[PDB]
RNA sequence: AGCGCCGUGGCGCAGUGGAAGCGCGCAGGGCUCAUAACCCUGAUGUCCUCGGAUCGAAACCGAGCGGCGCUACCA
RNA sequence: CGGGGUCGAAAUGACCUUGACCUAUUCUCAAACUUUAAAUAUGUAAGAAGUCCUUGUUACUUAAUUGAACGUGGACAUUUGA
RNA sequence: GCUCAUGGAGAACAGAAAUCUCCAGUAGAACAAAAGGGUAAAAGCCCCCUUGAUUUUGAUUUUCAGUGUGAAUACAAACCA
RNA sequence: GGUUGCGGCCAUAUCUACCAGAAAGCACCGUUUCCCGUCCGAUCAACUGUAGUUAAGCUGGUAAGAGCCUGACCGAGUAGUGUAGUGGGUGACCAUACGCGAAACUCAGGUGCUGCAAUCU
């Protein structure tokens, strides 16, 4: 028989970890959680109530309700050729941030920062970023940093 | 007398024809899903901001 | 298809049979119970549990099994009995002796 | 041979927390009482942490944060004596002397105070500090006791019901107060009283002074040097109690020293590591002993 | 050093092991009691075997736990009983001991007829302070080993009290 | 080759998770001049082997070994 | 301390051998074992529906004009956010 | 409230295995079953009290046509433990 | 700096064997009438803080310590892998080009840090 089941190969996936069996510590749960707020999902297999799919296993998605111990997360899923919104009341053990939309923030406001200077002296900010540029010349001496000349090295069994 | 059971052959160029649109994210989203206790107080608050914003140009 | 032949257990009576390998045949879910012995009355077994002294039960069956049990108990040294509860057509089958628990 | 451990052992050992190691904490116990409804996004939960060691009594007003729990409030056995106890400082009345002070602490920096008075006319009853109406409500805190055994007739409780006395909103029920009659489940609000003002230590000390002096001498020593009896100890405790309304304010010590003069005797008598180059030192020398052949 | 190493008793208990159930258990019980003046606990089994007949919780033996004074009390009774001589194969790896017998009405017991003779098993555990260090909710601890208590020291206890010496092995 | 059944005392055949039944055979005694038959008595069963689950198996589920059976058609 | 062979009367007495168990060592492995752990594939963010300041609303929340959600007013442009 | 399997050391009958006591014991046990995850002041063992295995109907996830069925998740208003 | 309480991260923090411990604080400890629970005031509840001890717990230091953690200009640009080729080879397989890049090992280092409050020469 085809078995397909809520929690069909999720082995590996929620095996807890090594030496992080047992409980959950407490930022999990005084961490907060607000409308707007984008969060991450891995699945804590040690709290079987509150839990997602494997399909949400390890994505990202945006809240939208909150709840007493618990948190809406829309999260958005290919089905043939669209992508569908769904709505995922999950648990906090479950729940963590996004690290890059809190530094996204960060650069958002240092970006008024420069904005702000810029009022102050009217000196061209160039906020946006930039890739990593094509670097420019330079002289490299020689003085205690001559050349050594090297060459390949012949066939060695090494047994 | 057997047959092809399966194939994902060619889905996934007939999707990316016309395929994987975003969904129109909208301004002001839907209000089912949230908490009904959340739902009532909006409701009552902005009863009160609309009143107090007229009451301010009438 | 399948000839079957199997015996009514209560009667003693033959029941030839034949029906196709894949067809559905019916099955009760008969199961057999041990039971002590008590003083018999007329033919209802006077029997009894290990949680009841229950029983005013199957009535004694005619045959020379139920004859030598009789005369079994004539002679003591009880004789725990078997049933047995198919469709609720209980029935007694066979015995044994309380070779310890005298 | 069996006092030895495996290397595998040792490294696929997964240590518990660390105050559970010390066996301090209950994790399980902390988590229901620190976790809040997401609803309430950022507005603590506050515990009454009550805590007994011998010959003291600590209960703290505590919050809850990511890097440590933080602190509003405090209160100790080993200050009372400015509202005028000298003797068992970690008795039933004290427990309660210390819940009323700590709830007056915290409802004198809050301005509670005034209004949610809490109660001053005591029998021993069961009611909690309902609101007032058309005001701010009470402050709701929530007891933690650690591991110490919810029991019928603690201290605990006593200065739990010091609390509720003293204006606290916490949520409780009469039936581990002691006088709690079992079967005909009805508290007995004047033993209760007894209790607060030392109804239990009056009778010990009254049966020891018809029979056993020399118990009496042995410990009740500082009441021998104090001159203390039977009404003395109620009516100090009713007067302690008026002085805790007054003055809970938290006069602290003078320290006699500064924290550096601490540590600086303490870091004088102080032991320290034995650095790498010394460490290659001691082996040195203890090859150049025992394997440089005696 | 010895400021409150000095050593002591915890405990005796007292087992029998009764072969089956029934009233020989609920008499064996009675004796028990009958010595301590207190109630004594029954014992249950662990699984099954007709070897000796028996099966899971079938109330298989009874025993007592018991301490202090009168603990010790008992104790010299049974060792005047037993001559006051012991073997170093009775005392256990870690100081405690114990010692098995019969005839429990050289106690010092009235007899009755009902009651029936029974043999039992005393066992007795040693230990200096800190018991409550390991034996406690808070602040639990393994003691240290120098704090820990042994066969040799707990044997030279036993013989420098009483003079009562023990077998070579 | 595929599938199914069965292995219980010296023999044959029953046996249903709390723990082996019967007959014939065996042995002892007695009658008999002796053996039979006869009367009074007792004993005997790694339950094919290994492993497992079970608090515990002959039984209940795998591994193997054996004795059998059934399948084997349209060309 | 399983089996035993010996000294001998035997002795938790002595010796010898042999399967166990313990110790650290060694050779080889695992689709349904694993501490570790890639490459490739995969999610999300990269702003105007935004940021900041002030204060309006509510029967929600707060001990609390505290917070939450939605807003007023104002500012933040040319690089309005790779 | 306790901490399991197992091993070691003891205690008459009692032995390899009966009950009791001490040491270690990161789980090598147990959780109705298949297997896999999960769990050590517990989700395991014992003990106490109970009947939220209740009512109202809606939302959501999985299979998926985003139909049903089945199962589960998180809430609101009630009644309860 | 030490100690106590509530703690965050949850082994640099553990484990083993020893050594030391000013003060203060914890703790050990003393007692059973009172509420309370036990076969047992051992556990737990209550009383004194008196009788006494820092031995144990607790804190720290030692160990060419086991373990854990980090780093390596150690192994190793190896193994594996993405893309290309009318490349080689009988084939298994391999090399080359544009790219990514382990683990084990070997060696070196480290062995809890820290928040709120209170307290100690």
């Amino acid at each position: 028989g085809k078995s397909h089941g809520y929690r069909s190969r999720t082995r590996y996936m929620f095996q807890r970890d090594f030496r992080k069996h047992g409980a959950v510590h407490l930022s999990t749960y005084l961490k907060v959680y607000k409308v707007g707020d984008i969060v991450d999902i891995k699945a804590n297999g040690s709290i079987q109530k509150g839990m997602p799919h494997k399909f949400y296993q390890g994505k990202t998605g945006v809240v939208y309700n909150v709840t007493k111990s618990s948190v809406g997360v829309i999260i958005n899923k290919m089905v043939g050729n669209r992508y569908l919104e769904k709505r995922l009341n999950l648990r906090v053990e479950h729940i963590k941030h996004s690290k890059c939309r809190q530094e996204f923030l960060e650069r958002v406001k240092a970006n008024a920062a420069k904005r702000a200077e810029a009022k102050a002296q009217g000196v061209a900010v160039q906020l946006k970023r930039q890739p990593a540029q094509p670097r420019e010349s330079r002289i490299v001496s020689t003085e205690g940093n001559v050349p050594q000349t090297l060459a390949p090295v012949p066939y060695e069994t090494f047994i | 007398a057997k047959s092809k059971n399966h194939t994902a052959h060619n889905q996934t160029r007939k999707a990316h024809r016309n395929g994987i649109k975003k969904p129109k994210t909208y301004k002001y989203p839907s209000l089912k899903g949230v908490d009904p206790k959340f739902r009532r107080n909006h409701k009552h608050a902005l009863h009160g901001t609309a009143k107090a914003l007229a009451a301010a140009k009438k | 298809k399948v000839h079957l032949v199997a015996i009514d257990i209560f009667t003693g009576k033959k029941l030839e049979d034949l029906s196709p390998s894949t067809h559905n045949m019916e099955v009760p879910v008969v199961k057999r119970n041990e039971y002590q012995l008590l003083d018999i009355d007329d033919g209802f077994l006077s029997l009894m549990n290990m949680d009841g002294d229950t029983k005013d039960d199957v009535k004694a069956p005619e045959g020379e099994l139920g004859d030598s049990l009789q005369t079994a108990f004539d002679e003591g040294k009880d004789l725990m009995v078997t049933i047995i509860s198919a469709m609720g057509e209980e029935a007694a089958i066979s015995f044994k002796e309380a070779a310890r628990t005298d | 041979q069996k006092d030895a451990k495996s290397s595998a052992y040792s490294s696929r050992f997964q240590t518990p927390f660390r105050r559970r190691r010390e066996g301090k904490t209950d994790y399980y116990q902390r988590k229901r009482l620190v976790t809040q409804h997401k609803a309430k996004y950022n507005t603590p939960k506050y515990r009454l942490v009550v805590r007994f060691t011998n010959k003291d009594i600590i209960c703290q007003i505590i919050s809850s944060t990511i890097t440590g729990d933080v602190v509003l409030a405090a209160a100790y056995s080993h200050e009372l004596p400015r509202y005028g106890i000298t003797h068992g400082l970690t008795n039933w009345a004290a427990a309660y002397a210390t819940g009323l002070l700590i709830a007056r602490r915290t409802l004198q920096k809050l301005g509670l105070d005034e209004t949610y008075k809490g109660v001053e006319e005591v029998e021993g009853e069961y009611e909690l500090t309902e609101a007032v109406e058309d005001g701010p409500r009470p402050f709701k805190v929530f007891l933690d006791i650690g591991l110490q055994r919810t029991t019928t007739g603690a201290r605990v409780f006593g200065a739990l019901k010091g609390a509720s006395d003293g204006g606290l909103y916490v949520p409780h029920s009469e039936n581990r107060f002691p006088g709690w009659d079992f079967e005909t489940e009805e508290i007995d609000p004047e033993l209760l009283r007894s209790y607060i003002f030392g109804g239990h230590v009056s009778q010990y000390m009254e049966e020891l002074a018809d029979d056993d002096e020399e118990r009496f001498s042995e410990l009740f020593k500082g009441y021998l040097a104090d001159d203390i009896d039977a009404d003395s100890l109620e009516d100090i405790y009713t007067s302690a109690h008026e002085a805790i309304r007054a003055d809970p304010a938290f006069k602290p010590t003078e320290k006699k020293f500064t924290k550096e003069q601490y540590a600086a005797e303490s870091k004088k008598y102080r032991q320290t590591k034995l650095s790498k180059e010394e460490r290659a030192a001691r082996v040195a020398a203890k090859i150049a002993a025992l394997a440089g052949q005696q | 050093q010895n400021p409150m190493r000095d050593l002591k008793i915890e405990k005796l208990v007292l087992n029998i092991s009764v072969g089956e159930s029934g009233d020989r258990l609920t008499r064996a019980s009675k004796v028990l009691e009958q010595l301590s003046g207190q109630t004594p606990v029954q014992s249950k089994a662990r699984y099954t075997v007709r070897t000796f007949g028996i099966r899971r919780n079938e109330k298989i033996a009874v025993h007592v736990t018991v301490r202090g004074p009168k603990a010790e009390e008992i104790l010299e009774r049974g060792l005047k009983v037993k001559e006051y001589q012991l073997r170093d194969r009775n005392f256990s790896a870690t100081g405690n001991f114990g010692f098995g017998i019969d005839e429990h009405i050289d106690l010092g017991i009235k007899y009755d007829p009902s009651i029936g003779i029974f043999g039992m098993d005393f066992y007795v555990v040693m230990n200096r302070p800190g018991a409550r260090v390991t034996r406690r909710k808070r602040c639990k601890g393994t003691v240290g080993n120098s704090h820990k208590t042994t066969k040799e020291d707990t044997v030279s206890w036993f013989k420098q009290k009483y003079d009562a010496d023990v077998l070579d092995k």
